[PDB]
């Protein structure tokens, strides 16, 4: 657990998951030799993928205990688990930036549109019009810049969930899968790491085109199917498809 | 790993996803909307968003001519107002959703509980051969062409009728293709299922561990003969019966009773059975039906299958094997529901002949049959020959006593695999229930057993 701490540290450590506004909650110990006794938002994230590791450890085992058919589990899936962590969450803060100086440029160019529509003033009745939708945009874009700050706190609990079930719930049914998304949920609503809510991973993953296109080339809508196509997609180790039918070929 | 494994939660979804698409389209029209409103929602809204920013750079700001801009702004007021509300309302919506499909679980359990107990028929049989596909079909057939569907929309009977019409479909379509004295077997581990599924009903778990195991506990210390009328055998039956907690005081019951030796000798005992199972509540009619059959596996268990019949019947419906007591209607089962990818497997208990049937349907159906011996070389030269000739057209090639060579139904089911150009071509394969008869073929056509 000391080994998998210090990896998963050294390798997050370029990521930034620093937030100072983090209050830390009671408990939730996983390594018996955390650095600070009140951890910081690195220090807990990095708990939290050991803890993923370990409770994928632990849901393999039980399974074998109840039934067998169980695949063991190497340090490479904890860096697999890592890299796709740390490209997942690089991907979706990038987006996060470009689509927020965007709408910055859009700001500009509304507001030369105002100088444009003041000058042309100095017909009256599409001027109110005019000056009316600019408030409302005004407003709008301002929410819209306020939920863009609201949702870059939530992208790191986000990233890590999703990664570890690209990267970990592989080779598992439905219900496995479903079980070890919500204990890495649970685990990461006790350490107090804002992630988003009830969330989906299927459209957090990939876009209508992704899905569309999948549809199109012969992918059964199940949701099953789609999280193993999104796997199929984001992977970082060469793919192993276990598939009973011709489908997946 | 990337798994594709159908299992018991994966079939419980996609049933649950496939009956809400299908009973409630408003709901899974909610389901898509909050789905793409993590997603596509706001992707679109920035999009329309950029089509205003380059309105705005082509007007120049115009004033003279202020529509083009307005009619692009208000369209970004709505959607924006839009996303707001559905956002504002995302906690009801989800919980209105999460109610419904609460409501919709249990018919998802019961159709994977179904899937796995008629995947699992192997066992019992090496003909019992059925693929996924089947069973979807059965659903798909169930939801859409389901007659007792056509006006009924209260969506709260249609959800009862739906699984009692899936029950049904699901018996005819696999007993048909099944030994009778499995058809008793099927029907209990269906009653089963559904005495899980329905509510306000007790598992009665430890009742059908001890009908099935139970009676075999070693309870040699202790057996005596009670009352003359009452043999060793079934004393000892009368004990392990006493093991279970309902049936505690059977012995003092039964030198109480005076009446018991009458019903011992009855011709049918189980039409009328005496009260001895010791309950306070009443019992509903399925457990005083569990109580009933236990006793009739104690005492007379040669009316153990029709005490199941009559279990089959308070449980499953009356009725519900009624369907294969009437003459076996392919005619139907041929013109419809079956898709000329799928082979008819026509498979015969040694020393019966099934070929007269598909003569006299193709009479009543006035459709010409291209029938063919499978023996000689020759025989397999035209039966390819006729098949090759009959999907172009349409014709009912009919093949007959096909088990003889199991390496020509490797090559016909790899053919079949291919798709059919005519829709109305049908394919008949007569055979006998050996086990060199290909499980690939088995599963991939539809079984008939004669």
């Amino acid at each position: 657990t000391e080994a998998l701490y210090q990896v998963g540290k050294e390798f997050t450590s370029k990521m930034d998951l620093e937030k100072p506004n983090y209050i830390v909650p009671d408990y939730m110990p996983v390594v018996y030799d955390k650095l600070p006794q009140p951890p910081s938002h690195r220090e807990a994230i990095v708990n939290s993928c050991v803890f993923v590791h370990q409770t994928l450890h632990q849901a393999n085992a039980r399974l074998a205990k109840r039934g067998g058919r169980t695949m063991a589990i190497t340090p490479r899936h904890y860096l697999d688990f890592i890299n796709h962590y740390a490209n997942l969450f690089h991907e979706k803060r990038s987006e996060l930036e470009e689509q927020q100086m965007h709408l910055n440029v859009g700001l500009r160019k509304i507001k030369e549109t105002v100088d444009q529509v003041e000058e042309l003033r100095r017909k009256v009745n599409r001027s109110t019009a005019l000056l009316k939708s600019l408030s409302a945009e005004r407003e709008r874009w301002e929410k819209t810049s306020e939920t863009f700050k609201n949702q870059m706190s939530t992208i790191a609990g986000d990233c890590l969930l999703s990664a570890a079930f690209i990267a970990y719930a592989g080779y598992f049914d439905q219900q496995m899968r479903q079980n070890l998304f919500t204990t890495w949920s649970h685990h990461l609503q006790q350490a107090n790491i804002q992630f988003r809510t009830d969330i989906a991973r299927t459209e957090y993953l990939s876009n209508a085109d992704e899905r569309l296109r999948w549809q199109a080339s012969s992918l059964p809508a199940d949701d099953l199917c789609t999280e193993n196509a999104i796997m199929l997609k984001r992977f970082n180790r060469y793919p192993l498809i276990i598939d009973p039918s011709g489908q997946a070929t | 790993f990337v798994n594709f494994t159908v299992t018991r939660s994966s079939l419980q979804s996609q049933c649950l996803n496939e009956v809400l698409k299908a009973e409630r389209p408003d709901v899974d029209e909610k389901r898509s909307d909050l789905l793409k409103l993590q997603g596509e929602f706001q992707l679109r809204l920035r999009q329309l968003e950029k089509s205003l920013l380059q309105a705005l750079n082509e007007v120049k700001g115009r004033i003279l001519d202020d529509d083009t801009i307005i009619t692009t702004l208000e369209n970004l007021k709505r959607e924006a107002a839009e996303v707001t509300r559905k956002v504002e309302e995302t906690d009801i919506v989800m919980q209105e959703v999460e109610t419904v499909s609460q409501q919709y679980l249990p018919l998802s359990t019961a159709c994977s509980s179904i899937y796995f107990t008629m995947e699992s028929l192997k066992q019992i049989h090496f003909l019992y051969q059925y693929s996924l596909q089947f069973f979807l079909d059965i659903y798909h057939n169930v939801l859409y062409e389901n007659p007792n569907l056509k006006g009924v929309t209260d969506h709260t009977q249609r959800l009862s009728i739906i699984t009692k019409d899936l029950f049904q479909v699901a018996f005819n379509r696999v007993a048909r293709g099944m030994l009778h004295q499995d058809h008793i077997t099927f029907a209990m581990l269906l009653a089963r299922i559904k005495l899980k599924g329905t509510v306000g009903e007790p598992t009665y778990d430890a009742e059908f561990q001890h009908f099935l195991r139970g009676n075999e506990i070693v309870l040699s210390a202790g057996s005596t003969p009670r009352i003359q009328g009452l043999t060793v055998e079934q004393a000892e039956a009368v004990v392990r019966l006493s093991c279970l907690p309902a049936f505690k005081d059977l012995i003092a019951k039964v030198q109480a009773d005076e009446q018991f030796g009458i019903w011992l000798d009855s011709s049918s005992p189980e039409q009328t059975v005496p009260y001895l199972w010791s309950e306070e509540t009443p019992a509903t009619p399925i457990g005083q039906a569990i109580h009933r059959l236990l006793l009739i596996q104690a005492f007379r268990p040669d009316r153990l299958l029709a005490m199941a019949h009559m279990f089959v019947s308070t449980n499953l419906g009356e009725s519900f094997m009624s369907i294969m007591e009437q003459p076996l209607d392919l005619t139907h089962i041929v013109g419809t529901e079956v898709k000329p990818n799928t082979p008819v497997l026509m498979c015969s208990v040694p020393g019966y002949d099934a070929s007269g049937h598909v003569e006299d349907l193709a009479a009543e159906q006035n459709t010409q049959i291209t029938s063919i011996a499978i023996g000689s070389a020759e025989g397999f030269n035209q039966a390819d020959k006729a098949i090759n000739t009959a999907v172009k057209s349409g014709r009912w090639v009919m093949l007959k006593n096909v088990h003889l060579a199991p390496g020509w139904l490797m090559q016909l089911e790899k053919k079949l695999h291919s798709l059919q150009p005519h829709a109305c071509f049908r394919l008949f394969l007569t055979m006998e229930i050996n086990p060199k008869v290909p499980v690939n073929l088995l599963r991939a056509g539809r079984i008939f057993v004669f």
